RNA sequence: GUGAUUUCUGCCCAGUGCUCUGAAUGUCAAAGUGAAGAAAUUCAACCAAGCGCGGGUAAACGGCGGGAGUAACUAUGACU
């Protein structure tokens, strides 16, 4: 009936894991493999600590909220969450941590001198005759434009750009294969 | 769990039942980490003094002033203050 | 999206002690408490410990002779019902619960497609919560199965709006207060026109009201009463479907009628004056109040929920005959207002300075108290089933309840962000629906003035919102042309 | 003119210090830039500093720093170049001012109050040495200055006001001097008033 | 600055002349009420009282605003801007000005 | 100025818990002489803002009777 | 350099700032000598220079929040 039990050593505990760790005297001559009374001790030596442990976690802080029912996040107005703290054991890792600072000579080049980024805004660009907004790389981008024109004024001229601005993409590919073996 | 009537609707009596599995073990052979493996392995990845965030925002900072003896500071001699020119 | 900032680093490695479990440590040193009632009751020395607060109860059922249900409370200084020492002889008061749950209404059911226009008005019927009417911006109303979500009956017959609509307070007939200045009475089962469309007035209908059972002769069928923005009041008998007799005292448009438990109808005009008509005197107001400085909107009784229902309480049943009809509602009407054992029943006024004011007309022509504390015009205004709690709506985004025997201010309730057009009590009087010009419903506890939930799913105003008798499915609906029932 | 120079200082300076004087703080307050202050620009210090404290006991410059230390810091000063006192908790505390904005490049520092309380004398004994001009006339400094020291913080000092209280004297504003005496076309309406302030015990001292 | 003085000046006479019904002896008082209506006597003088204010800012701001234009069109554009909110402010008290 | 579905976008949105924590935490200020502010955290200040009053402005008698009555 | 006299112990119990009669066992790359057990592994001893030890200096380059804890070893003072 006690909701309550008393033991000398305190338990310690970890509720960001739901653990505890109980540190008292056992008795060598009961948890035998062949003492009788072996299960009636070991469930209520263990079931003292749940009931520490549950005692624990019915007080921690409860996070209620107003949403209902298709909220995208997750609990609605009828669920109360426990809000658990953090582990404290360290526990190791599996994967070392995430590291990789190579300057690959252009963000050496752009800071020796004050080269800053761009803002990155957006992709379109204004076309003058037509009047549209042909999307700079993208769809029909402006580059594939001396590609179907109807008439180039100067061997083809337009296979020829096209072969020159493939240079420039394998270029740019070897640069950084260079730049990632240094 | 059930009710309990000791400590009221909030702290219930629980009870355990066993249900699988049941196993012993003992120890066989080892391997242990090394020395620059344990420090390489417990890393926490690194994501302010007189500076506080209050709540509502709020970023805030301390000033603490020092201690003022006034102790020092003679204060000036001025004539009027002076007993020698009474007069009596 | 705005974030609550986030804990601290001390606050974090705070949060890792033991933490505080309480454990009732024995607990008998036993105080003595002085049980006594609201209204008038001291009941008597007794001198108990920390025991269960469901054994105070039973103390209290032992005592006063009965075995009910009791809410406890004490020292009204906070007044907040071992818990009575854990922050800090000690008194007791309590109030009768008559236990009858509702659960919240959280969920969303189905938007039902309906009328081509607004939705104007809107009502449960008093017996089942299965069948539903609403008036709409077309010239019809419909009538909706909740029960499995769909239409039913729509009741073609005006040729304007429809401004207002009744179900009798016997479940029989329903009535349709429209824009031309017909007024119409419909068959739930059937949905034929009962007869041909009463009329009188010049211009529009505005509000309705019914003739409480309590008071019509077995045998006979209740009444109408019917105002108009002409200022006329007519009284209507749905037999011979004839004019009784007019009332014609105003001089503005007249807003809401109503009709109390002892045969006094109340009306608010838009001359800034409440008028307290008369039956047995063939129609002379016998009582002109001017307390108001601008006009007023939606006058309120304190016992306008158990008049509305007229026996059929929140088990659904029926009667037979109306002899035990007539006990059964004069058992409701006594239930919900003898708290002295007199005819007590109190009114409130709603008028656009801002303020209401607290009346009891029977007992003198003078405000008991001015409630005040708003900051724009008072659009509607209720009171409790038990009728110990106002409550008022306002233009200015606000809900403010206030304590419903003298008039004072207990709490106001925020969040909503646009004007509140109306508010609706629950059955056992703790929760609290309100909606508003903005798209959100919102869920109110009474118990302890804060928000429960808030329920979006319109799409633009909402207009209308009742809650059933047995808390079974809120209805609400406005300018998207959709109905929408929402349960728990 | 000098209204003109009082906003211009608010807006460089990041930190504000108003000037008092020992003899009568409340009347020298000037508040009506606080209440600006506070509505406009929150993200703005303004501390007190209460100076000439070596005209007045110790006891009084005690209580008016305690009295005064319920809405700001309210340092205690006395500024000479040679023998100061205070010069070091002003100093190790735009200090702390300049630590706390550790991402601004430099933090100013702006001395205001009315006119002849010493806020030409306070730069200079923080400096210790003659760097804005001072005098026992009131308007002495008529623009702005800027002074650094440290490399990261900068000092402004700027003419003296007086808000146009549209009440409490003609003859008040006398004797918080910011009046240059030798224009006051009958001087000998106001003794009443010296009389009256001192006491007859000092006076009876001085000339004899 | 010419405009802002006259709207400012008309108001003025109309602010000094009128016999203050608060404070002045409660026989006349009680006439006045009677006669008038007090509150909508004393709500036209504080409309015209919160005009005078008015037109005195928008004065006050439009200077501030000229003294940095760089063109006739846009001085020009200035000053009309404002004789124009003046205008604006003033065409609203059609009602108590001729109640008053 | 290109299109773009940004611009017709919202952007600040922010909740009912949000509004009520923040709300219920501008009672509980208890100012120190000693800090200074440093940020202000940019909120939706007019819905946090109305504390209760008593009073109830008076009422607007120009709607009723103009000038000419 | 300063500019008669009188004032001038100034924000520095600041020793990594402008120098060295003084130092150390606080640490210490890589190197080298000792132990376990088959062996990777683990551990003991020896250690170059800077950083803790300290004297000293007055118009004095430029450099700076104070007082404790005396590391439940730190990945350039991750803190409290
Ligand atoms: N007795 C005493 N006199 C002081 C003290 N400090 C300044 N004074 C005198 O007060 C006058 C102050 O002149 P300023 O320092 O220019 O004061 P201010 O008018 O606010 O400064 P400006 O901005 O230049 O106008 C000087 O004549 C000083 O002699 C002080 O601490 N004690
Ligand atoms: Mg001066």
């Amino acid at each position: 009936l006690p909701v309550t039990v008393e033991k000398p050593i305190p338990v310690v505990y970890d509720l960001g894991n739901l653990a505890a760790f109980d540190s008292n005297v056992l008795d060598k001559n009961d948890l035998d493999s062949s003492n009788a009374r072996r299960e009636e001790k070991i469930k209520s030596l263990t079931r003292d600590n749940v009931q520490l442990l549950i005692n624990q976690l019915l007080s921690l802080p409860m996070k209620t909220t107003t949403e209902s029912v298709g909220g995208t996040g997750g609990q609605s107005s009828v669920m109360t969450l426990l809000q658990l703290p953090d582990p404290t054991t360290d526990l190791p890792r599996e994967k070392p941590l995430p590291k990789a600072k190579a300057m690959t000579k252009w963000e050496k080049f752009a800071a020796k001198k004050g080269i800053k980024p761009k803002e990155r805004a957006g992709k379109m660009i204004y076309d003058e005759a037509s009047g549209e907004w042909v999307p700079k790389w993208g769809y029909k981008g402006a580059n594939k434009k001396l590609d179907d024109q109807w008439l180039v004024e100067v061997i083809d001229p337009r296979t020829l750009n096209r072969a020159e601005r493939k240079r420039l993409v394998k270029k740019n590919e070897k640069q950084q294969r260079r730049n990632m073996k240094n | 769990s059930y009710k309990s009537d000791q400590g009221g609707k909030r702290l219930p009596r629980i009870e355990l039942v066993e249900i699988g599995p049941r196993l012993d073990f003992k120890i066989g052979r080892i391997h242990t980490p090394s020395p620059d493996m344990v420090t390489e392995a417990h890393k926490k990845p690194k994501q302010k003094k007189n500076v506080e965030l209050d709540i509502m925002g709020d970023k805030l900072g301390r000033i603490h002033m020092g201690k003022q003896d006034l102790g020092k500071l003679q204060t000036r001699k001025m004539k009027g203050l002076k007993s020698k020119f009474d007069q009596g | 999206s705005t974030l609550i900032p986030p804990p601290s680093k001390k606050q974090k490695k705070e949060a890792q002690l033991p933490r505080e479990v309480a454990i009732i440590p024995k607990d008998l040193p036993n105080v003595s408490i002085k049980f006594q009632a609201l209204d008038t009751g001291d009941n008597a020395l007794r001198v108990p410990g920390a025991i269960s607060e469901k054994q105070l109860e039973e103390l209290l059922n032992q005592l006063n002779g009965t075995s009910v249900p009791y809410t406890f409370s004490c020292t009204i200084k906070a007044s907040d019902p071992y818990s009575s020492l854990i922050k800090p002889q000690i008194t007791l008061l309590y109030t009768p619960r008559a236990v009858f749950k509702v659960k919240p209404v959280t969920r969303s059911s189905s938007a039902i497609a309906g009328h081509g226009s607004t939705i104007l008005c809107s009502a449960f019927a008093p017996h089942t919560s299965s069948r539903m009417v609403t008036g709409a911006g077309d010239n019809t109303a419909r009538i909706w199965d909740c029960d499995t979500q769909t239409p039913m009956h729509t009741l073609k017959g005006h040729y304007n709006w429809v401004l207002c609509v009744s179900w009798s307070p016997d479940g029989e007939v329903i009535a349709t207060g429209s824009m031309d200045n017909t007024i119409r009475l419909w068959d739930p089962k059937s949905g034929q026109c009962l007869g041909d469309a009463l009329r009188g007035h010049s211009k529009w209908i505005t509000s309705l009201s019914w003739e409480p059972i309590h008071l019509v002769k077995p045998g006979s069928k209740p009444r109408l009463a019917s105002s108009s923005k002409d200022g006329t009041i007519k009284i209507w008998d749905t037999v011979s479907r004839v004019c009784q007799y007019t009332m014609s005292g105003h001089t503005n448009s007249v807003s809401c009628v109503k009709w109390g438990g002892q045969g006094l109808l109340y009306s608010g005009s838009h001359d800034r004056t409440v008028r307290v008509w008369d039956i047995n005197s063939q129609g002379r107001c016998i009582n002109i109040l001017k307390s108001h400085a601008h006009w007023v909107n939606h006058l309120s009784l304190s016992t306008d929920y158990a008049l509305r229902i007229g026996a059929f309480d929140h088990t659904g049943k029926k009667p037979s005959t109306p002899e035990e009809a007539q006990k059964k509602a004069l058992e409701n009407y006594e239930k919900i207002c003898k708290k002295n054992g007199n005819s007590e029943e109190m009114m409130v006024t709603a008028s656009d300075d801002y303020t209401m004011f607290l009346w009891n007309p029977l007992k003198s022509t003078k405000p008991i108290a001015r409630m005040t504390g708003h900051q724009k015009l008072v659009n509607h205004v209720a009171f409790s089933p038990d009728g110990r709690y106002i409550v008022s709506a306002s233009f200015d985004n606000s809900i403010k309840l206030w304590d419903g025997r003298d008039g004072k201010f207990i709490s106001t309730f925020r969040g909503h962000v646009a004007s509140v057009y109306q508010v609706a009590w629950s059955s056992d009087c703790r929760l609290l629906v309100s909606c508003s010009k903005d798209t959100t419903l919102k869920v109110w506890d009474v118990r302890t003035r804060k928000l429960s939930v808030d329920l979006p799913g319109h799409k633009d105003e909402v207009y209308t919102v009742d809650w059933s008798v047995d808390g079974k499915r809120v209805c609400s609906g406005g300018k998207d042309k959709m109905v929408r029932l929402w349960t728990h | 003119r000098i209204w003109n120079e009082l906003y211009k200082v608010i807006d460089s300076s990041d930190v504000v210090i108003h000037v008092l004087d020992a003899r009568d703080p409340l009347g020298t307050r000037c508040k009506s830039v606080e209440e600006y202050m506070k509505k406009e620009t929150p993200h703005k210090h303004l501390i007190y500093v209460l100076n000439k404290c070596d005209l007045v006991p110790t006891w009084v410059a005690a209580a008016w720093v305690k009295h005064l230390s319920k809405e700001r810091p309210t340092l205690a000063f006395h500024a000479s170049i040679t023998n100061s006192f205070g010069k070091g908790s002003l100093i190790q505390l735009l200090r702390q001012f300049s630590q706390l904005h550790t991402d601004r490049k430099q933090i100013s520092v702006g001395f205001i109050g009315y006119p002849n309380t010493g806020k030409s004398s306070i730069i200079n004994t923080l400096r210790k040495k003659k760097v804005c001009q001072v005098a026992p006339i009131p308007g002495e400094t008529k623009v702005w200055q800027y002074i650094t020291l440290m490399k990261r913080i900068f000092l402004i000092d700027c003419p003296g006001i007086v808000p146009p209280s549209s009440k409490d004297s003609e003859e008040d504003i006398l004797f918080r001097g910011v009046v240059r005496v030798e224009h006051v076309t009958h001087p000998e309406q106001y003794i009443p008033g010296v009389l009256k302030r001192c006491q007859v015990k000092h006076l009876e001292r001085t000339y004899e | 600055k010419y405009t802002g003085e006259g709207f400012v000046e008309k108001f003025e006479d109309i602010l000094k002349g009128f016999p203050n019904i608060n404070d002045v002896h409660p026989f006349h008082r009680d006439l006045m009420d009677t006669l008038y209506e007090k509150n909508h006597y004393k709500i036209s003088l504080a409309a015209i009282s919160r005009a005078k204010s008015l037109v005195e800012q928008v004065a006050r701001d439009y200077v501030r605003l000229l003294k940095f234009g760089q063109s006739l069109f846009q001085c020009k554009q200035l000053k009309r801007a404002a004789l124009g909110r003046m205008a604006t402010i003033v065409k609203k008290l059609r009602d108590p000005l001729a109640y008053l | 100025v290109q299109p773009d579905r940004r611009w017709f976008g919202n952007t600040r949105v922010i909740s009912q818990d949000a509004l009520q924590h923040f709300r219920s935490a501008l009672g509980e200020t208890q100012k120190d002489t000693y800090q200074v502010l440093l940020r202000r955290n940019k909120l939706p200040m007019s819905l946090l803002e109305e504390k209760d009053a008593d009073e109830s402005p008076k009422a607007r008698i120009l709607d009723t009777e103009s000038y000419a009555d």
